[PDB]
RNA sequence: UAAGGAACUCGGCAAAAUGACCCCGUAACUUCGGGAGAAGGGGUGCUCUUUAGGGUUAACGCCCAGAAGAGCCGCAGUGAAUAGGCCCAAGCGACUGUUUAUCAAAAACACAGGUCUCUGCUAAACCGUAAGGUGAUGUAUAGGGGCUGACGCCUGCCCGGU
RNA sequence: CUGCAUUAGCUAGUUGGUAAGGUAACGGCUUACCAAGGCAACGAUGCAUAGCCGACCUGAGAGGGUGAUCGGCCACACUGGAACUGAGACACGGUCCAGACUCCUACGGGAGGCAGCAGUAGGGAAUCUUCCGCAAUGGGCGAAAGCCUGACGGAGCAACGCCGCGUGAGUGAUGAAGGUCUUCGGAUCGUAAAACUCUGUUAUUAGGGAAGAACAUAUGUGUAAGUAACUGUGCACAUCUUGACGGUACCUAAUCAGAAAGCCACGGCUAACUACGUGCCAGCAGCCGCGGUAAUACGUAGGUGGCAAGCGUUAUCCGGAAUUAUUGGGCGUAAAGCGCGCGUAGGCGGUUUUUUAAGUCUGAUGUGAAAGCCCACGGCUCAACCGUGGAGGGUCAUUGGAAACUGGAAAACUUGAGUGCAGAAGAGGAAAGUGGAAUUCCAUGUGUAGCGGUGAAAUGCGCAGAGAUAUGGAGGAACACCAGUGGCGAAGGCGACUUUCUGGUCUGUAACUGACGCUGAUGUGCGAAAGCGUGGGGAUCAAACAGGAUUAGAUACCCUGGUAGUCCACGCCGUAAACGAUGAGUGCUAAGUGUUAGGGGGCCCCUUAGUGCUGCAGCUAACGCAUUAAGCACUCCGCCUGGGGAGUA
RNA sequence: GUCGAAGGUGGGACAAAUGAUUGGGGUGAAGUCGUAACAAGGUAGCCGUAUCGGAAGGUGCGGCUGGAUC
RNA sequence: AAAAAUGG
């Protein structure tokens, strides 16, 4: 069954992406929502809404694509997994394309990318990858 | 034979120890003869090979190398034909033998005239002449 | 396989022999039983001292000797170099490396070293043939 | 019966040796039953002290039966008598049984199992001249005869001859 | 902190308790009594191997390999046992006993143990001289002078390693002679040589000649404690004396380019080509290969390349090797999805809130010896080397903080998963029963010269009347038509009809439970055909077998027969190209079109679950796959690591 | 007197070496017999199983396409 | 839809 709604996030996305779609509903959570606000903010994707419906609730992602219909999202990894779980130190937070790209993490102080987690000096699980 | 290499191990250490004393092996009798200045000697280095060196062995008279040779010439030819299928395997010479003159070694004479047998077979012949005679024939 | 798979039984490495096995063992005599040690070289005895045909398509008399090391060990070893003095009961010394063409002679005899004497008239390359510099 | 210990002899024939009870322990192989008492070892008398029990009785008492310890004596304690020698292999017959009373006990006979074959019942087979009987007060999962001979794996070719 | 399951059970002082003894000390450490415990798939037990570590080699790293020298710890002292002395030993150069082995003996008895430093024999491819000295450091005794110290400080031997410097430097075309090649012009060795000029690293000779040396002790002076005072004690300052190395390093002066260059390679990898000799011979070779007459690969020569007091060969480790892939590979056809279910352990797991702080993150403190790697500085003329100071190295320990995520606790939710209700189809399974066609055989009637078969024939059956044809009877097996990439089942598989028992699946509601889920080692079951056992049955077909043909032969293919078997019941066997050569679950990603079972809305549209075909993106070595993925992802399982040997022993 | 090394006796376990003889395996040539596979390989092949035959293989039963002209 | 092997 089941068992990494992160993951399946993140292929969403990356599958919709191929596909040049324009927008992306999925089940919501609140990891989630908070990646998707994450991203929104980096700039990776264009909007982001949340319905609160019955059952789970919704994520409604709205990509973006730059001139000459540029995918601005290269790709997504999962990095952490419910098979093997990497976590990493503030002083070792990896770099995603030598900075050009994010690595979303989860912190004792919100889910944050890994130049807040080099910032305010804290590690946490790397949750994902996106360049 | 187990003790062999200590058999020849003693030997070179009585060799060193002994200037007069020799061990040397015969490649055509493939046997093993030491040479020594009397009879006496050789029992000397026997019965202490025997005790000092706990080698025993036995001592005999040296084997003689012989050799062959035809005393009477003659006409003779070799015919091998298996043909029975496919690519078979042929050959047939007629050769003269004659008893040389001792000491003058094999000789090989090719009277072949009109290629009767292909230049390129001829030395083919020679050497099975060669390696035939290597092995005896009568003893 | 998964990370838990691979927990369950970790990976496995191929493990490697040696192309000169015999070199590998010595013999204790007092023991009598044999013990690993690594030799780069081992003195023997030519059990037989001959010539072997080499394997196709190659053709040649290649000159060999049958020795018996000193760990007991009975092996072929190539006699390189033209012309060799070695008879059976010979004492030589014999280092690794196989010859491709002869089939079970998988080491070579040391020329100059106890009795196999160095090539005559080698000139050139004269250290691997236990050849004294002219002059 | 010194020393020896199968040198005897066709052959260990005879003899010697083992032998009871308790405890420890016990191999190949096997049809899983066995082999097995395998083998190989230890203990065993007497006195005293302490002490768990069982049967029968109101109890006493009587009877059975252990355990621990400390001692004593001899060359030796199932102190006599009675009471397996054991092991490793091979052939044959599966096995218990039967036999030449009175020179042969076996590898011979029998055997459970297998197969062939005859027999539809007043059966076939068998005794008898017959009557009358056995078979059988049975009825083909039965009865008679031939051959083979537990079990396992199997059982080839020939119907010219009789 | 190591390998093996082709080692799965181990343990009886064993696990615990009570008492006693014992030891520096707790304790089954030991002994009595009570109980049956204790260890083990998180690998016990057993077997094999091994001193451990700081470190060392390698690698970009992750890792892999190793455990010389030097330092720490452990263990041992001919093998085994034991104690005594002693603060300390169950004691390398101590004791006792036993054993093996040397030597002395007067035969009664005694002595001994180089895995201390040299050395001997032996083994080996292989590893040093039976040196000087206690002068420095350290240790034992003593108040001290001092004595002992094969520790140690230094010589000898070895290119064994690293590092440093040499074997000359400048001008030199006049391109000398000579070697090699040559198109006979010349080209090359070549500024190389010769000749001139210079230098002395180094070498030779002669002088000067360190540091390492602090000292201790002795002797004067003071000063502190205590004493009535004194000697003495400690301290401070002073003075003579102490070096094996060794007259060694080093410095100064003089003489000479004179003593001091070898090794491998030159086909590709890979820097460097020509000639002669040889002729699949002799030989080379790390791999591809080279050598049979004009070889840049063999041998020599000239030239060239790489190094240089070294250069090559061999052995071993790491790398290259992403070729065990955590970083960082795979399983349709290349090796690799168990034949398939049911399921235990383990792994993993849907949404929200509160809480905890084991994992996670962030500080402080201690510690991670010295030496070593790395960075900086300083000292040997530089370097190796030496010293100093930093830096780093933990999966480490205590302690304070954070709460998103994983884990624990508590509480809610309905989407996953099940249950209810309304329907649907099905060769899903087991057991009885009933049919019709055909084959075989049997009994009759008619009827006669063949039938059968092959490429052709023959065997065979028939003339004792076959075959053909008509009627009936006996028996076994399989179910024509329907029938279809149709249906059902986990797979194997399931096809006449009827009845009885029974499993699963799909569709629609959203009453109900509220994560109850997925996967699945070990286990436990099913599993085509053949085959096996017992008993039954026996038509057809048909291994074996027998004839007849074909053929050079024909232990076959073809023909005529024909036994097991094929069939049934109950057991066993457990394998197939058991295949979609594609594990299960879940979600996401263009479309066109057929078909099966449903459902909703107006012949049409939408929809759920299957079953086919075509086809994007993406994937693939290609072929191809493509909402029934071989695409994009996450969880679990099984499996692979060149071919053969071998699915063998 | 207890414990107690070595030693002695006994039946087992494990490991290694060796052994008349024997089984298949590989390698080596220009050996002998056939021709099973690759083309429709001249009977499509292959998989499991059974049986038979000097040998490759043949035949039976079931399975696969990794076969199939017209 | 008869039979027609083999070739370092
Ligand atoms: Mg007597
Ligand atoms: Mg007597
Ligand atoms: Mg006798
Ligand atoms: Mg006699
Ligand atoms: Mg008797
Ligand atoms: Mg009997
Ligand atoms: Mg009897
Ligand atoms: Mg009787
Ligand atoms: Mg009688
Ligand atoms: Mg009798
Ligand atoms: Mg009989
Ligand atoms: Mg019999
Ligand atoms: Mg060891
Ligand atoms: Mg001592
Ligand atoms: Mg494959
Ligand atoms: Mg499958
Ligand atoms: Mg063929
Ligand atoms: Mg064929
Ligand atoms: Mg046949
Ligand atoms: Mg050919």
């Amino acid at each position: 069954t089941m068992t990494d709604p992160i993951a399946d996030m993140l292929t969403r996305v990356r599958n919709a992406n191929m596909v040049r779609h324009e927008k992306l509903e999925l089940p919501a959570s609140n990891i989630k929502k908070e990646i998707a606000e994450i991203l929104k903010s980096e700039g990776f994707i264009k909007n982001v809404e949340y319905v609160e419906d019955d059952k789970q609730g919704v994520l409604r992602l709205f990509l973006k694509y730059g001139q000459n219909d540029e995918r601005v999202i290269t790709g997504l990894k999962r990095i952490s997994k419910p098979g093997l779980r990497v976590y990493a130190k503030a002083s070792e937070m990896p770099k995603v394309l030598n900075g050009l790209g994010i690595a979303l993490v989860s912190t004792s102080e919100g889910v944050i990318t890994d130049k807040e987690a080099r910032k305010r000096n804290v590690g946490g699980e790397i949750i994902a990858y996106v360049w | 034979k187990a003790d062999q290499d200590k058999m020849t191990q003693a030997l070179v250490k009585l060799q060193e120890e002994d200037p007069t004393f020799h061990a040397h092996t015969d490649e055509e009798t493939g046997q093993v003869i030491i040479g020594g200045m009397g009879e006496l000697h050789l029992d000397i280095l026997v019965d202490r090979m025997k005790k000092e060196f706990n080698v025993e062995c036995n001592v005999g008279a040296p084997m003689v190398s012989y050799r062959e040779t035809f005393k009477s010439s003659a006409q003779v030819q070799g015919k091998f034909s298996r043909q029975s299928g496919g690519r078979g395997q042929y050959g047939d010479v007629h050769i003269e033998f004659t008893p040389n003159e001792t000491g003058a070694g094999f000789e090989f004479e090719n009277a072949i005239v009109g290629g009767v047998v292909p230049r390129e077979y001829i030395p083919s012949v020679e050497a099975g002449l060669k390696d035939a005679m290597e092995n005896g024939v009568l003893a | 396989p998964t990370i838990n798979q691979l927990v369950r039984k970790p990976r496995q490495s191929k493990i490697k022999k040696s192309d000169s096995p015999a070199l590998n063992k010595g013999f204790n005599s007092k023991k009598k039983k044999f013990t690993d040690l690594n030799s780069p070289q081992k003195r023997g005895v030519c059990t037989r001292v001959g010539t072997m045909t080499p394997k196709k398509p190659n053709s040649a008399l290649r000159k060999y000797a049958r020795v018996r090391l000193s760990n007991n060990i009975e092996i072929n070893a190539y006699i390189p170099g033209i012309g060799h003095n070695l008879q059976e009961h010979s004492v030589v010394l014999v280092r690794g490396g196989r010859v491709k063409d002869l089939p079970g002679v998988r080491y070579h005899i040391v020329r100059g070293a106890l009795d196999t004497s160095g090539v005559d008239g080698r000139r050139q390359g004269r250290s691997l043939y236990g050849t004294k510099k002219p002059k």
